[PDB]
């Protein structure tokens, strides 16, 4: 099996998980 | 024949893909995985990472 999804797109107004 | 152009800087994770700078285009990028492509930069084929790659025309 070949299937992968490529990586997620880096963004600025990306917030964390844990405050 | 295909030609891409990275829309951003991006490392290969495995040996299968290549990397390639941002204004650095290359050509013959043909797309065999739905999520990935493969194609040919500065003289060498490989994988391109659909996040940070473009297919132009």
């Amino acid at each position: 099996q070949r299937n992968r999804m490529p990586p997620p797109r880096p963004d600025v107004g990306s917030k964390p998980d844990s405050i | 024949g295909i030609t891409a152009v990275a829309l951003y800087d991006y490392q290969a994770a495995g040996d299968d893909e290549i990397s390639f700078d941002p204004d650095d285009i290359i050509t013959n990028i043909e797309m065999i995985d739905d999520g990935w492509w493969r194609g040919v930069c500065k003289g060498r084929y490989g994988l391109f990472p659909a996040n940070y790659v473009e297919l132009r025309q």
